């Protein structure tokens, strides 16, 4: 119920597809793949990607983490540690 | 303990709505007075020589 | 100064009740008396002289 | 597919009654017009100093209620919109939305110089130069503010126009 | 149709809808009591029917309060 | 024809009796709307409606006809179920409550030993029909008004029900006609003057009339549950609310002022002695006389509904809840124990006869 | 729209007048032109009158309904919009409308007939009378709006009268009369889309099989503005249609998903979304309501036209002859059926159908 | 003569202080009448 | 008293590095609430188009050098954000915001009176 | 000024024909001394009745019977 069902392979796989829909230099994305160097995102492109990765996983990056994020693997680490399913109504669970 | 009215005196004004009934009576007095209404356009309100209207 | 214009709607409301009561009291009482006259229509409606 | 159209048939507002149905739909129109004129329910839309004179029409001296005039809070229960006050750019979309929510038939009265054409605030950056840029207006009441009698006269003009309506005879003779 | 439990599709998908089913089910017992008591001309059955109505209304209130407090628990932050 | 025409009237006679019954009630309700504005107008030193019909007698007709000629506002033509079901439940409830009102001895459409229960039960359905307007509605003023209707219902329902039960207990009957005829030698206004005030206070709260007009508070919730209602759905709710005012005014006259009983027994006999009892004209006059007594008493309380509106300010509903539960309920439950004790002490427990 | 609808500040009409323009094109500006829009209170007249009055062209709007004309006055500045009470059976009122106009636009036309006017009276008799009255008043430009399938030898009494009306307009006003042939027009409160947005559409299995080339009503109103202010368009016939062909069955099914009526597997079938009926019943019901109902319902001739598809006259001119690109129904379908979406109201998340999404939905509708 | 002025003697004084004198019987009397009416009412109910 | 929802206290930033972070944080908030803007204001465009419009406005002020202009631009950008999220703007104003948008030759302007 | 004695007194002075006209436009049966008549045909009256209130001592009779401007 109110617990995460996320694996490191799924979060990475969903992260790559969401990053593939952008205009990146390379489609070969792994954990070590940096945003500035490998994919080539400026200030605004990076934050478009972060919000896009927010919507996919229903998570919200904190300001401190978002400003300091470098690699794709850091995003996968953040999603796994912070993801929570949204609370449901009083009827969804007990019925 | 420092009130001027007895408990029954204050409860009789309270339960029997003393001041509410007085307000009704004052309203009923107006029912028998002459109303202020004038019948425009058959009658007109007062005007003065300084009145500003159509040029 | 009794305002008679204000008392007109109450007169019609008074006549509203009297319309219901005047009809109901007379129409129902007449029908009960009419149907108590006999076992057929010629006795209920017609009135004998004797 | 030939046709032959008459040429000298008068317009609806000048067409006399010829047959029985002309009287029947005229009677149907008159009763509905009589009711709408009699039940004159404006919407409470006092914006500025022109609203004070609109409140004095309901005051005992003039007592609009004796003519069947009752102010309604909700646009659904109203059929007359009296714009009494300055219409600003910040208020215009709200005024239009409030007008659009009135069920038909609906009429609009524009009262005072602000609503008519802007008035004292005509050359202001934040004033609409006349409420008839946003909503159709049926009658214009002049004055700054119009007196209570000036507003009542404007209402009487609208009631006169409402009593000339021929909606049901329009269906019979124009459609 | 009853033996395949068709009534399980007629019950709504909220906790309050279960409450309504319970009230309807108990009301079926009272209608059966009134029907038998009237045919027999027996006032003891009607006394039973009156008791069922009062008691069934008591549990309706007790169950509602539990559901009321259950919803309050979820809306517990109340920072306002 | 002749015979077939004459006994066809007999076949339709009772339907006309009902049509006359419906017509009589609607005339009072229609002209109560006119009378309220006339009464408020002169108390406020204005005139009230006098320009619609001769001296204002067609003002009610104009309001209904104008509203019946207005467009109905709803998202779709098939969405009539939303804003019409509520008004109909409210109207059907109050109209059915009139079936037990006797205009004279035995002149009620429904007569039964449980007429009191039917009266209370029928009016409780009208409360339900009011809250249906805020049916998951997106109008926040309709939603805010639905909450207040429930709060007022909890306030008055216990007090109004218990007061009527004390009156029924004094006569040991739940038949409304028996309660009226039990007041031959005494009108229950004298022994139960506190209960008459409480009944009228409860009636004001039940009908959502000021000072308890917290549901349709114009200065608070524009029009309350009626803010989205126009044309026919608005008339039906307005018609039912004023029907309830006439009903509760007539019930105040029945429970405490003897119903249709004459003010003076001497004058009542004098007037009726002019007409031969063997003629149908006696029973017309008696029907007018008895209903006139009921009309006079009910007119005074319909006047009192208007009178309290023009004198008292509105009270917040959360204060109304405390007033009904901390003040009215303890007093009424005291009298429900007081009254049987008095009667037993003097060997005067009531029976039906 | 634009900011100034003219290529110059001076325009000499073919009647000889020279009309100067003042201002930059706002409400307070003028173009110097006086136009008369017959049928201005109708669906298309409100579009046309609004576009003319916003730039300062004086518009004479002859009306028969006093309530419907009130909203037209808001379009223009003081003195710009003028009203003349009129009837097509009255000749003095028709002349008064065109007495001062340099442009006359004829939008009068019905697909029905009533106790007072047949389809021949309106689509031919009125058009002929207005064209002749315009000529005697020295009007430089006449614009007549027929239908998309106008044909003097058609089986449909509407298509036939529209086709003959095209002939009579040129025979009275002369060879310089302009003719417009719009396709079914979609907009807010569009008669084309209204029947598709209606739920209880009886006999849709027959009625909704017609294929058409629907066109945006704003462009048709924009095209007429171009035609009136460019004298090179005199004597020309324009077929204004969209690039894509749709059948009303497709749009009916595409609309159903946007309105989300299909959220329930039972509700559309229970609510009357599909109302199949044999064509003889559709004929009898249409025939019966023609002499019982007082409001114009689906009549007999519209039943015949349900079989006839829209044929584009290849010899006529298109939007490209006016230097305009037709709009696509895919890019406007959502916003015009948006008012009819049931729950919407920011419940959880709106489903805003982009232009790409509408075309994806069309394939899904056509998938069996 | 050419201006509106108060009279030589001035205007008579007006009333502006609050004037709402109490009216009615003492609360004891109203309570007694209520008990008197209740006692007589139940006497008639007892007789009936 | 208490401030309205989504209100920020006004502060004059004196560090260009700190200013840059505050701008980037606000830009993310605009993107996250883009789907909310489509819902509240009933726009006829996808949220993807709304995010594109947001980026254009941030790209206009990309190369503003003066720090005092940055603070006023940042302060005004915060006020607009608080206006949009709280639904204070009327729907007509937001619809016209997306209504915004080849220049004619010399002769073309000459013929029509130019500007 | 709102009593039925004043109305019946004014009804007797005017007659049925004049009072019925006042019962159609004026909403009030009133009597007075004829003061003049303008060029349009309106008749202007002044009231000597001691029970008439301040602003109601002068009134007009219009020429029309159904509409008054
Ligand atoms: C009967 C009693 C009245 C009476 O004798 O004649 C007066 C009354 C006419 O009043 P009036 O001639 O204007 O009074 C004399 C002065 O004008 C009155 O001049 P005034 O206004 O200067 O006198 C003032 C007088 C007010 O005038 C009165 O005396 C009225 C009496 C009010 C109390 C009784 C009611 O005193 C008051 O103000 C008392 C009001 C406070 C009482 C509040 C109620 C307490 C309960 O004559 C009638 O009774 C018949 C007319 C009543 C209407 C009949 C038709 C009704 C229409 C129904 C539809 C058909
Ligand atoms: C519909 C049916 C009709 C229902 C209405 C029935 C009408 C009758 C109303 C019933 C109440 C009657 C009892 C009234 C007497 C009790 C009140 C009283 O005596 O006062 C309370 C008393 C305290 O004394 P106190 O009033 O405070 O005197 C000092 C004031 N500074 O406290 C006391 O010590 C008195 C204790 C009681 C002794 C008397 C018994
Ligand atoms: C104690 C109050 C005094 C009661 C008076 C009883 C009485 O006088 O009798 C009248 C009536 C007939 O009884 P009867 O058998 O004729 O007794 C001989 C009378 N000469 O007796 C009766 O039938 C009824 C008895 C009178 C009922 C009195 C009820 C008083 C209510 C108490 C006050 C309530 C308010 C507090
Ligand atoms: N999808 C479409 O709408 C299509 C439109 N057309 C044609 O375009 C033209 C514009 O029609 P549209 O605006 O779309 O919809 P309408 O049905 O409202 O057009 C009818 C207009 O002409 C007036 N009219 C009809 N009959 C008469 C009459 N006897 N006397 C006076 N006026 C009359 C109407 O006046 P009033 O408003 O007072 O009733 C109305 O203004 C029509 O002629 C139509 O045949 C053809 C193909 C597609
Ligand atoms: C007969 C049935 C109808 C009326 C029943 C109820 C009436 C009020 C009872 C409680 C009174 C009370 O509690 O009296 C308390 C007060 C006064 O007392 P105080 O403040 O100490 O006086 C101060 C000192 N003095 C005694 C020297 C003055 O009286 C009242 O305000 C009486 C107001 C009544 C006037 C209006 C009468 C008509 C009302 C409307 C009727 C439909
Ligand atoms: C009393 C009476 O004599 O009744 C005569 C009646 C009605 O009189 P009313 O004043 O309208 O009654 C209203 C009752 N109130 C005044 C108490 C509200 O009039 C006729 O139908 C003749
Ligand atoms: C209950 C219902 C009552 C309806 C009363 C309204 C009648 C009305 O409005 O009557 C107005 C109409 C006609 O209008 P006119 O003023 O005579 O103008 C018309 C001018 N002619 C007379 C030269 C043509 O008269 C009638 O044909 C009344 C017939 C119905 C009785
Ligand atoms: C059946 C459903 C319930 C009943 C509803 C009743 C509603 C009331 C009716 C509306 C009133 C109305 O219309 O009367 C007001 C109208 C408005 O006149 P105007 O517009 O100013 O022009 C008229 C004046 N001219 C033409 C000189 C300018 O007077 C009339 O023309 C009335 C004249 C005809 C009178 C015929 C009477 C015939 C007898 C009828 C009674 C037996
Ligand atoms: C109720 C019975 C009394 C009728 C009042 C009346 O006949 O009213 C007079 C009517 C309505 O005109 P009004 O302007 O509202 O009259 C008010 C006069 N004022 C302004 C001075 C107050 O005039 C007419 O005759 C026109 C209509 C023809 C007669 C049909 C009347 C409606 C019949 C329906 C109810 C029977
Ligand atoms: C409180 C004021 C009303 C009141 O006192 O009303 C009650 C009294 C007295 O009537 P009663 O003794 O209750 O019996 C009723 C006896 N009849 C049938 C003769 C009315 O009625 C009146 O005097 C009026
Ligand atoms: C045993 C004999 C029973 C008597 C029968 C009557 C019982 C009435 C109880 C009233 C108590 C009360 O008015 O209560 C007041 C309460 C709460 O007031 P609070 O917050 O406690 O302040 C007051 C406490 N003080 C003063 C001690 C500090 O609300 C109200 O204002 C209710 C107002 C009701 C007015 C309804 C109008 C009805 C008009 C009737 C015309 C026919
Ligand atoms: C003999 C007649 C008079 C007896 C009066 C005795 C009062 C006792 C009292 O009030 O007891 C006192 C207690 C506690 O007082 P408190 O207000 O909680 O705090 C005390 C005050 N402080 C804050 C200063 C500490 O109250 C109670 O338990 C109230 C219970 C009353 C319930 C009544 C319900 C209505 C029933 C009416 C009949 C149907
Ligand atoms: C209940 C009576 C309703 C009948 C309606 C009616 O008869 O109206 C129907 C017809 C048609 O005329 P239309 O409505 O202009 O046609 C347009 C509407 N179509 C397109 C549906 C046909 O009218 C007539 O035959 C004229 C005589 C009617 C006089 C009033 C009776
Ligand atoms: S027109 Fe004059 S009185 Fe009216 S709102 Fe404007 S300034 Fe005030």
């Amino acid at each position: 119920q109110s617990a995460s069902t996320l694996t490191k392979e799924d979060v990475l796989t969903r992260s790559v597809s969401v990053l593939r829909g952008f205009e990146v230099k390379t489609k070969d994305i792994d954990l070590q793949t940096t945003f500035v160097q490998d994919l080539g995102m400026d200030s605004l492109d990076l934050n478009d990607a972060l919000v896009a990765l927010e919507e996919e996983f229903d998570v919200v990056f904190d300001d401190k983490t978002a400003n300091e994020i470098k690699t794709v693997g850091e995003v996968v680490d953040f999603v796994l540690a912070n993801y929570l399913p949204t609370e449901q109504s009083i009827n969804h669970t007990i019925r | 303990e420092e009130s001027s009215e007895s408990a029954l005196s204050k409860a009789t004004k309270w339960y029997l709505l003393s001041e509410i009934f007085r307000g009704l009576y004052i309203t009923l007095e107006m029912y028998f007075r002459a109303p202020y209404t004038i019948y425009y356009p058959f009658e007109k309100g007062p005007v003065s020589p300084r009145f500003r209207g159509e040029h | 100064m009794i305002p008679f214009e204000a008392l007109i709607p109450y007169a019609i409301m008074f006549a509203g009740f009297c319309l219901g009561g005047g009809v109901m009291n007379s129409a129902i009482t007449a029908d009960i008396t009419k149907r108590a006259r006999g076992p057929n229509q010629e006795i209920k409606r017609n009135v004998g002289e004797d | 597919y030939s046709s032959d159209l008459p040429t000298d048939i008068p317009v609806l507002s000048k067409r006399p009654h010829t047959n029985l149905l002309d009287y029947t739909f005229t009677t149907f129109d008159k009763m509905k017009n009589w009711a709408r004129k009699s039940s004159f329910w404006p919407m409470t839309f006092g914006l500025a100093c022109c609203a004070v004179e609109m409140m004095h029409v309901s005051a005992p001296r003039y007592d609009q209620d004796r003519l069947g005039i009752i102010f309604r809070a909700s646009p659904r229960q109203s059929d007359i919109m009296i714009v009494a006050g300055t219409v600003t750019n910040k208020m215009a979309p709200a005024l239009r939305q409030v007008y659009d929510q009135m069920p038909y038939p609906r009429w609009v009265i524009s009262m005072g110089s602000c609503a008519n054409g802007g008035g004292y605030y005509h050359y202001s950056y934040s004033v609409v130069r006349g409420v008839d840029r946003i909503v159709p207006v049926d009658i214009y009441v002049p004055g700054c503010p119009p007196t209570s009698e000036a507003l009542m006269y404007g209402v009487f003009q609208l009631q006169k126009k409402m009593m000339d309506g021929q909606t049901h005879r329009m269906w019979y003779r124009s459609y | 149709m009853d033996l395949i439990l068709l009534m399980l599709v007629a019950v709504g998908l909220n906790i309050i809808d279960i409450y309504i089913m319970i009230e309807i089910l108990i009301m079926g017992c009272t209608v059966n009591t009134i029907y038998s008591a009237s045919l027999d001309n027996d006032m003891i059955g009607l006394i039973y029917s009156l008791i069922q109505i009062i008691i069934a209304g008591v549990e309706s209130a007790i169950g509602l309060s539990i559901l009321v407090n259950y919803n309050r628990i979820r809306n517990s932050e109340e920072i306002e | 024809m002749l015979n077939n025409l004459f006994d066809f009237i007999e076949y339709i006679e009772y339907w006309l009796i009902i049509v006359a019954f419906v017509a009589s009630v609607l005339i009072v309700v229609a002209y109560l709307t006119v009378a309220e504005r006339k009464t408020m107008g002169y108390m406020q030193r204005r005139l009230g409606p006098n320009a619609v019909g001769y001296y204002g007698v067609l003002m009610a007709v104009a309001d209904a006809l104008k509203l019946l000629s207005k467009e109905i506002v709803l998202p779709h033509n098939g969405d009539i179920i939303y804003v019409m079901s509520g008004p109909l439940i409210s109207l059907f409830s109050v109209l059915l409550s009139w079936a037990v009102i006797p205009f004279g001895p035995g002149l009620s459409l429904l007569d039964s030993e449980y007429s009191i229960i039917y009266l209370l039960a029928s009016g409780s359905i009208g409360v339900f029909g009011t809250v249906i307007v805020g049916w998951m509605s997106n109008s926040k003023y309709t939603v805010l008004a639905t909450v207040r209707t429930t709060a007022q219902l909890i306030s008055y329902e216990l007090v109004l029900t218990t007061v009527v039960f004390i009156i029924a207990l004094i006569v040991s009957s739940l038949n409304i006609n028996v309660i009226i005829e039990s007041q031959y030698n005494i009108w229950y206004i004298i022994p139960f003057f506190p209960l008459c005030l409480i009944f009228f206070i409860s009636a004001l709260a039940e009908t959502a009339r000021p000072p308890f007009d917290n549901v349709e508070a114009e200065s608070e919730l524009v029009s309350g549950h009626m803010t989205e209602l126009s044309a026919s759905p608005f008339v039906i709710f307005f018609l039912s609310e004023y029907c309830s005012m006439v009903l509760m005014s007539t019930l105040t006259a029945i429970f405490f002022f003897g119903g249709y009983l004459p003010f003076s027994n001497t004058i009542h006999h004098l007037i009726l002695n002019l007409f031969d009892q063997h003629s149908i004209y006696y029973f017309i006059i008696e029907g007018i006389l008895l209903s006139g007594y009921l009309a006079i008493k009910a007119n005074f309380f319909m006047f009192s509904f208007v009178w309290i509106r023009a004198a008292a300010p509105r009270l917040r509903y959360d204060l109304l809840i405390l007033f009904c539960w901390y003040v009215l309920l303890p007093i009424v439950f005291a009298i429900v124990v007081f009254a049987p004790g008095i009667l037993y002490c003097f060997d005067a427990l009531p029976v039906i006869i | 729209v634009s900011t100034f609808p003219l290529k110059s500040d001076i325009n000499i009409t073919k009647s000889g007048k020279t009309l100067l323009s003042v201002g930059q094109g706002g409400r307070s500006s003028r173009t110097g032109f006086t136009a008369t829009v017959f049928g201005g209170t109708g669906f298309l007249g409100r579009v046309v009158v609004s576009k003319l009055a916003k730039h300062g062209t004086n518009v004479v709007v002859p009306f028969r309904n006093d309530r419907a004309r009130r909203q037209l006055k808001v379009n223009g500045d003081l003195g710009v919009v003028n009203f003349v009470e009129f009837d097509i059976r009255n000749l003095k009122s028709i002349e008064d409308s065109v007495k001062y106009s340099d442009i006359v636009i004829n939008l009068i036309g019905t697909e029905h007939f009533s106790k007072n006017f047949s389809i021949e009276d309106v689509n031919i008799g009125a058009a002929e009378r207005i064209a002749k009255a315009a000529k005697e008043a020295g009007v430089s430009r006449l614009i007549h709006v027929s239908s998309y399938n106008a044909n003097p030898s058609s089986s449909s009494d509407f298509y036939a009268t529209k086709g003959i009306g095209e002939q009579v307009v040129r025979d009275n006003f002369g060879p310089d009369a302009t003719i417009v042939r719009p396709a079914p027009m979609y907009f807010r409160n569009s008669p084309f889309l209204n029947e598709l947005l209606q739920i209880k559409a009886l006999g849709g299995n027959v009625i909704f099989k017609k294929e058409v080339y629907p066109v945006h009503a704003l462009q048709v109103g924009e095209a007429i503005e171009r035609i009136a202010f460019d004298d090179a368009t005199a004597g020309q016939t324009y077929e204004l249609f969209g690039k894509e062909r749709y059948s009303k069955k497709e749009l009916r099914e595409m609309i159903k998903h946007i309105i989300h009526i299909g959220q329930r597997g039972y509700y559309p079938y229970s609510a009357g979304f599909y109302l199949p009926a044999p064509e003889p019943f559709l004929y009898a019901f249409a025939l019966i309501r023609q002499y019982i109902s007082s409001q114009p319902r689906f009549n007999v001739d519209q039943l015949k036209r349900s079989h006839i598809n829209q044929e584009i006259d290849q010899s006529a001119k298109t939007f490209t002859d006016l230097g305009m690109v037709p709009d696509e129904l895919s890019e406007y379908l959502y916003r015009y059926v948006k008012p009819h979406i049931s729950y919407t109201s920011q419940t959880q998340n709106r489903t805003v159908y982009s232009k790409e999404d509408i075309e994806k939905l069309r394939d899904y509708v056509n998938t069996p | 003569a050419t201006q509106d002025l108060p009279p030589i003697s001035g205007y008579a004084p007006i009333q502006w202080k609050r004037n709402l004198p109490s009216r009615g019987f003492r609360p004891v009397i109203w309570f007694l009448g209520l008990c008197t009416a209740t006692g007589y009412g139940f006497y008639q109910i007892s007789l009936a | 008293t208490n401030p309205t929802a989504f209100a920020q206290t006004t502060r004059y930033v004196k560090d260009s590095t700190e200013m840059r972070t505050l701008v980037l944080n606000l830009y993310r908030r605009y993107l996250r609430h883009s789907r909310g803007f489509v819902n509240n204001y009933n726009l006829d465009i996808p949220a993807s188009q709304v995010r594109t419009k947001i980026r254009q406005e941030f790209e206009r002020q990309r190369f503003v050098k003066d720090l005092p202009l940055k603070n006023v631009l940042y302060m005004k950008a915060q006020m607009e954000f608080q206006e949009l999220v709280n639904f204070w703007k009327q729907q007509c104003h937001v619809m016209q915001y997306f209504e915004s948008i080849k220049g004619d030759s010399f002769v073309q302007k000459f013929l029509k009176g130019a500007q | 000024s709102s009593s039925i004695q004043r109305t019946l007194r004014n009804l007797w002075k005017n007659g049925f024909k004049k009072s019925f006209k006042q019962l159609q436009g004026y909403n009030d049966i009133k009597s007075g001394r004829l003061v003049g008549t303008d060029s349009f045909g309106n008749k202007f009256y002044e009231v000597d009745d001691p029970v008439e209130i301040h602003m109601r001592t002068r009134f007009v009779e219009y020429t029309g019977f159904w509409r008054q401007d």
